[PDB]
């Protein structure tokens, strides 16, 4: 676990059967066509990022699968998979949970909604359950202080969370829905809780304040 | 004549008019609000027009080092060699702390993209390559969907505004690397390589993006300078103090009542700050302990600091910190003081790209010992020892995830030295 | 006109699916200009 | 013409544009620490062990990166710059393994005769130290990943000098590995010599293993007979017996390169 040397095992190893299907492969071609003639190399990482989105983890056949349509050595491709964090080199639960501990989240007992989250699906951080459902992790700063504590499952962040709200996310998620992101608390995205204290005044119009010139 | 008290905002002063998204924040959403507004006559007056308003404007660079804006982007103002000219809008955000440019990027799609073609337009760029975090997949889209309102508008691509000039906009997303934000790890990371810092004194200003002239410049940054541009040079500079003019955005989190993002006048009390805007401390001031006034990399400030330091450039230099990112982590008296700080020094031994010595072997050595003083597991002369280590990594890296490493340790021997040594001693006794 | 100042209007978030973002691409290259070239179709060429 | 005049401790050298601080020095005598950087590879910058002042400057820069501007006054020997190589070698030997005895470069090691030359000469490192795990890379070049310096040198000698791009860096931050990733042969008529530019036992050569030190070896500059290039080398004897063959530098034939073969 966590580790950066690749060993061949029968359900990771280069015959591992993979390939972009064709809807990913036109994908493919408007990411290259992204970026100058000549280096189509820096179409690596979203080529790997769409190659994860497909398959939920890049096995090795998957680095060199990009690494032969970019025309780049495969050394190259893992150098990339192993650098980023947010590439999965192992396979991983439909949800992924991702509780931020970094210090302005764990300031706001950040602790708690981790303890909440190991109890309730009965796992220790970075495992996963036994019907590959969830898998725990803890992340760092993911950009929502003021929204503190909070997670991310998959693309999506549930924000403002307590004991009690995390366990809701995760019974919505358990049987069959999907709970819809955003902060768990009274408030929208970063206004201050309890009423704003600035932007209360109407915006002004199609140019307010232009100089004589411009 | 100039001010000596500055606060107190009024919100047709205000730049980011959406920055809680209460109104829509799609092309119609933002046009109401003044957004691409008479933008053809402000490319029409040139690079030259619009470098000046930047200059007269005093802006300073709002991604954490605050360099002037407007002397910045002169680097780029030079003839053709016959390469591209390109405009990267540094979206990383991953500063602890920090989560100014999430709002803009989610809540004001089109001051960024109106920021990139004014932005772009002055350095002479052809497209601009704006870098969002990866975790940061919605506010991608939204960014992705004003791109393309943009384009089908007439507003950006071929002939943008009906100004004779090209200009294509581009979203690339990281994959999850804090380093990514560093401008040159960022543009390392836009060329598919990993995001490992270049040196030094090879300048993206003359060799950059696919090894051609590149900018980069904070989504803040970059998402004002159309305001700047129309309301003037002379407006924005009549706010904040001199050499910090501006608005800017703030983020008040952690032990506070109310945490919150909000837009500021420079220069600013942290004291009024944190009461007026975030509800002040829990408990009141008096259970505050420290802040940490520009996100992690700046050093904390005890509260004899925070009764009258003004959130500026040059006032929290000479309080032995920075600005930053402008992202207020406040700290109560019930807080592990030693156990805040050594969960930032893990953040940074996470976040090291491992590509020099220094910040390779030190921030992981400086983990350990930090690790220890937690626990009071070390002797009282391991505390200068940990100091003399901090100023070695200082200065002696490539990128500046060193320097940012070595401050916040400095400032927690700075100021509880003698928090430090009773948690040693109480392990001594204990542990006999 | 309705200054409706207490609504989030910011819920389109709730519907992107796993390809949104690498849609949106696609559907830019349309609009995107001609872009440069070194001379070579690699480093390695 | 064009030259421009930079100082080296004050005295005055006329260096082209484009020169780096390292190669100014170089031409007044002076030998700046490096572990990073070689002449026939890309510059890297990421020892730091190059570190100098310039005079009324406060930041140190890189040697080897740092091009020359006219006027400057390279100091070479300041406290500034001493107390820099102090601290970047205190980092490479924080958690450098205690192999030295049992090492083969023992006594021809760059991280030994530097570290005494302008390192500390005692530990304030109370932590425990890192452990990678090994590699194999062929039959050729023994690996022993715990003593790799992160210098890079393998990495830019097998894709600029032998043409192969199967050597890379593998993790992030204090885990940061070299390697294959893969379980792969580095197999090339170019591979023995990483086993020279590597500063540290990391790689070295498994048939010359454990056989001999470098201080007890007499060395015969010789002509190498395995192809018609006509390499010069080194061959290596100890109580007359050939132990292994060194390149030797001729930059008109093979500069410090010889074939797998010819080693
Ligand atoms: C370790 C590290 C992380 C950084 N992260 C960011 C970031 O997330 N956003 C940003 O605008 N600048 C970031 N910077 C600063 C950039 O390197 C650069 O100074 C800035 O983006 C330039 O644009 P500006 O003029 O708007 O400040 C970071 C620097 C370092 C050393
Ligand atoms: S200081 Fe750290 S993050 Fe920055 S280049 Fe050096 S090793 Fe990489
Ligand atoms: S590489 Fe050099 S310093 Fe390290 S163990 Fe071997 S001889 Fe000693
Ligand atoms: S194995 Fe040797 S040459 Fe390669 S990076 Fe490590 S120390 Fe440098
Ligand atoms: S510290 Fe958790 S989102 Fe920033
Ligand atoms: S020799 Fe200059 S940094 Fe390594
Ligand atoms: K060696």
């Amino acid at each position: 676990g966590a580790l950066f040397v690749h060993r061949d095992t029968p359900e990771n190893n280069p015959e591992t059967p993979f390939d972009f299907t064709p809807e990913n492969y036109k994908r493919i071609e408007a990411i290259v066509k992204n970026y100058p003639e000549g280096h189509k190399a820096a179409a690596v990482l979203p080529v790997l990022d769409l190659a994860q989105r497909q398959n939920g983890w890049l096995p090795i056949s998957a680095m060199n699968k990009v690494a032969e349509i970019l025309q780049v050595p495969p050394m190259r491709v893992y150098e990339v998979a192993t650098f980023y964090t947010m590439y999965n080199r192992k396979p991983v639960g439909k949800y992924h949970i991702q509780v931020c501990t970094t210090t302005p989240c764990m300031l706001r007992n950040s602790d708690s909604i981790l303890e909440a989250i190991q109890k309730k699906l009965g796992i220790k951080v970075g495992e996963t359950t036994p019907d590959k459902l969830f898998t725990l992790i803890e992340v760092e700063c993911l950009g929502a202080c003021v929204n503190a504590p909070m997670v991310q499952i998959n693309d999506n962040y549930y924000e403002d969370l307590t004991p009690k709200d995390i366990e809701e996310i995760i019974d919505e998620l358990k049987a069959g829905k999907i709970p819809k992101p955003g902060p768990r608390s009274g408030r929208f995205s970063c206004e201050p809780a309890g009423g704003l204290t600035s932007l209360t005044e109407p915006p002004k119009g199609p140019g307010f304040g232009v100089q004589a010139g411009l | 004549p100039k001010k000596t008290s500055f606060g107190s905002l009024k919100d047709e002063d205000r730049i980011f008019t959406n920055l809680y998204g209460r109104h829509d924040w799609r092309l119609k959403g933002a046009q109401s609000r003044g957004d691409w507004y008479k933008t053809k006559e402000i490319l029409l007056k040139g690079p030259d027009w619009i470098l000046g308003e930047v200059k007269t404007s005093g802006l300073r660079g709002r991604g954490g080092a605050g360099f002037p804006t407007g002397l910045k982007w002169s680097f780029m103002n030079k003839p053709s060699d016959g390469r591209p000219k390109y405009l990267v809008v540094n979206a990383d955000e991953g500063e602890p702390g920090t989560c100014k440019d999430r709002e803009i990027i989610r809540h004001d799609p089109h001051k960024l993209v109106e920021g990139c073609l004014v932005g772009g337009r002055a350095m002479g760029a052809r497209a601009a390559y704006i870098y969002i975090r990866g975790e940061f997949y919605n506010e991608a889209s939204n960014l992705q969907v004003a791109i393309r309102e943009a384009y089908e508008a007439g507003l950006i691509g071929k002939n943008a505004c009906g100004s004779g000039y090209d200009f294509d906009v581009f979203v690339v997303r990281g994959a999850g690397a804090y380093i990514c934000g560093e401008e040159t790890a960022l543009i390392e990371s836009i060329e598919g390589k990993q995001g490992k810092p270049r040196l030094k004194p090879p300048f993206p200003a003359d060799v950059g993006v696919f090894g051609c002239p590149t900018t980069v410049a904070n989504v803040e940054t970059v998402a004002v300078s159309p305001t700047i541009c129309r309301r003037g040079g002379a407006w924005f500079a009549s706010f904040g103090r001199e050499r910090n003019s501006g608005t800017k955005l703030f983020n008040i989190s952690g032990h506070v009542n109310n945490p919150c993002t909000v837009e500021e006048e420079m220069s600013v009390p942290l004291k009024e700050l944190i009461e007026k805007h975030a509800g002040g401390v829990t408990g009141g001031w008096d259970n505050l302990l420290a802040v940490i006034p520009g996100g992690s990399s700046t050093p904390l400030i005890p509260k004899s600091v925070c009764e009258t330091v003004l959130m500026d450039f040059d006032a929290l230099i000479q309080a032995q910190t920075g600005l930053g990112t402008a992202a207020v982590i406040v700290m109560d008296r019930s807080t592990d003081i030693v156990k805040a700080i050594a969960r930032l020094i893990e953040f940074y031994k996470h976040e090291s790209c491992g590509q020099c010595t220094p910040c390779r072997e030190g921030v992981d050595w400086m983990n350990k010992v930090m690790a220890r003083f937690v626990r009071g597991d070390a002797r009282p002369a391991e505390i200068d020892s940990l100091w003399e280590i901090s100023k070695q990594i200082e200065g002696h890296t490539i990128c500046a995830l060193g320097d940012g490493a070595a401050w916040p340790v400095q400032g927690l021997i700075r100021h509880f030295r003698p928090e430090l040594e009773e948690r040693m001693q109480q392990f001594a006794q204990q542990h006999q | 006109e309705p200054f409706d100042n207490t609504t989030y209007k910011n819920l389109q978030h709730h519907d992107y699916s796993t390809y949104t973002f690498l849609d949106l691409n696609l559907d830019l290259s349309k609009f995107r200009m001609p872009q440069p070239s070194s001379g070579r179709e690699s480093p390695r060429h | 013409s064009n030259l421009i005049e930079v100082f080296v401790d004050g005295q005055s050298v006329m260096v082209e544009p484009g020169t780096t601080v390292l190669q100014a020095c170089e031409k007044v005598g002076m030998q700046i620490p490096r572990f990073c950087y070689h002449e026939r590879l890309s510059v890297a910058g990421n020892c730091r062990m190059c570190l100098v002042e310039i005079e009324k400057a406060p930041k140190v820069v890189a040697a080897c990166a740092m091009p020359v501007m006219k006027g400057w006054n390279i100091l070479t020997n300041s406290e500034k710059t001493k107390k820099a190589r102090e601290g970047v070698m205190e980092f490479l030997l924080a958690n450098h393994p205690l192999d030295c005895p049992i090492c083969d470069q023992g006594g021809e090691c760059d991280l030994q005769d530097q570290s005494m030359m302008f390192g500390s000469d005692r530990s304030r490192f109370l932590e425990g130290k890192r452990a990678v795990e090994d590699k194999n890379i062929g039959p050729l070049v023994k690996t022993i990943m715990t003593r790799c310096i992160q210098c890079t040198r393998c990495i830019r000698f097998a894709s600029e000098i032998a043409g192969v791009d199967d050597l890379g860096t593998t993790g992030r931050g204090n885990d940061m590995q070299v390697g294959t990733y893969i379980e792969k042969m580095f197999m090339s008529e170019l591979s023995g010599n990483i086993i020279d530019i590597c500063p540290v036992g990391a790689l070295t050569s498994k048939p010359y293993a454990f056989t001999a030190r470098p201080w007890e070896t007499r060395k015969t500059e010789s002509i190498d007979v395995m192809d018609a290039v006509g390499s010069n080398i080194v061959v290596s004897t100890r109580t007359g017996e050939v132990m292994r063959i060194l390149p030797r530098m001729h930059e008109d034939i093979n500069e410090e390169w010889i074939s797998d073969k010819t080693r």
